[PDB]
């Protein structure tokens, strides 16, 4: 009965912002760590945005660094990401994933954002960010 | 494991982290630990698995370090055979052909990929095991992060004298100890590498198995001899 759900696609201005959000039902959510995934037209999927299961650690690919804010709530079973300066770049189906990091590992989160996502345990049916100046 | 230090990043590279699987989306609990002999074949204690022994209860993680990065597409693996020695039993205290054997890949398929973290640990020669009072080092997360420690084969004679295990160790087993009685193996090791050195090279010997107390006197800790193995491990994996 596990099911990851993104919430916030729509159509914006290049330049426009825009939030999305990744809610679970039936498991907690905090103890997973969350990855945001993008697949644009024609190219594969990518890591955008991760965070730990505490939101301790963090990691960014560099095409949104500066633009983009990943956060959690733990209390609510959320993960937010923040888009700021939207490119036409950034046009795709993003994903919201989760999978649970065992103990005796680095506390970083960057191989877990870096590998186009092989392995996340659960995933969310994406919801479409579109950005282009027929907004 | 009592005692020892922490490893690291390229120490036990063999080492696997065996866990069991709960109902839902709940995090998975730890069972026992293993050793990767082959890319695709993990040894453990089949006393681990006896009371759910079908393969879908259980994931694999390996090259667990603290300078190591989880990176699930390579170091996360589904079971997908878990054997267990034919002719294990128990008996009153010790554990008879506690061994088995796990067929790993990820979630792609593929098997392990050798790197800094991940390593196959070798066999033993038929029958060919370290001298007694060599030293051989255990691990495991038994008794929150990696440990290594060092102890020393024990022989069967000196085992088996009645104030030790008596009539309960047979040579299809290896005792292993601090001579100082304060590191040893403990319950959360089950299923662990007891690596020693044949001919210089690292070799798994032993797999964890039972023992009465942890690093407790006269005590040691009992391995299932993997030296005499050998022909049903290699009838299974290759």
């Amino acid at each position: 009965q596990v099911q990851l759900q993104e919430s916030g696609g729509g159509l914006v201005q290049p330049g426009g912002s825009l939030r999305l959000s990744c809610a679970a039902s039936g498991f907690t959510l905090g103890y997973y760590a969350i990855g945001w995934f993008r697949r644009a037209p024609g190219k594969e999927r990518e890591g955008v945005s991760c965070i730990s299961s505490s939101g301790g650690s963090t990691n960014y690919a560099d095409s949104v660094k500066g633009r983009f804010t990943i956060s959690r709530d733990n209390a609510k079973n959320t993960v937010d990401l923040q888009m700021n300066s939207l490119k036409p770049e950034d046009t795709a189906i993003y994903y919201c994933a989760a999978e649970w990091v065992p103990p005796g590992y680095g506390a970083t989160v960057q191989a877990l954002c870096n590998n186009a996502g092989y392995g996340m345990e659960y995933w969310g049916k994406g919801t479409q960010v579109t950005v282009s100046s027929a907004a | 494991i009592v005692g020892g230090e922490f490893t690291e990043v390229e120490n036990q590279p063999w080492f696997a982290a065996i866990y069991q699987k709960n109902k839902g989306g709940s995090p998975p609990s730890f069972k026992c630990g293993g050793s990767l002999i082959s890319p695709c074949w993990v040894a453990s204690a089949a006393h681990c698995f006896i009371q759910l022994p079908k393969k879908e209860n259980y994931v694999v993680y390996l090259g667990q370090s603290k300078e190591s990065s989880y990176n699930p597409g390579e170091m996360k693996f589904e079971v997908e055979q878990l054997i267990l020695h034919e002719y294990y039993r128990e008996d009153s205290l010790a554990y008879h052909n506690d061994i088995a054997l796990l067929k790993i890949r990820t979630s792609t398929g593929q098997c392990a990929q050798p790197s800094r973290s991940i390593q196959t640990i070798a066999l033993p020669p038929r029958f060919t095991d370290a001298p007694f009072g060599s030293d051989c080092e255990i691990t495991g997360f038994g008794k929150k992060n990696l440990k290594m420690s060092v102890v020393k084969l024990v022989s069967h004679e000196q085992c088996m004298q009645p104030h030790y295990y008596g009539s309960e160790i047979n040579y299809k087993m290896l005792c292993a100890a601090d001579p100082e009685w304060k590191t040893d193996s403990c319950k959360g090791d089950s299923g662990g590498p007891l690596i020693c050195n044949i001919e210089g090279r690292p070799t798994l010997s032993g797999i964890v198995s039972w023992g009465r107390g942890c690093a407790e006197k006269n005590k040691p800790g009992v391995y299932t001899r993997v030296s005499h193995f050998l022909d049903w491990i290699q009838s299974h994996i290759g």
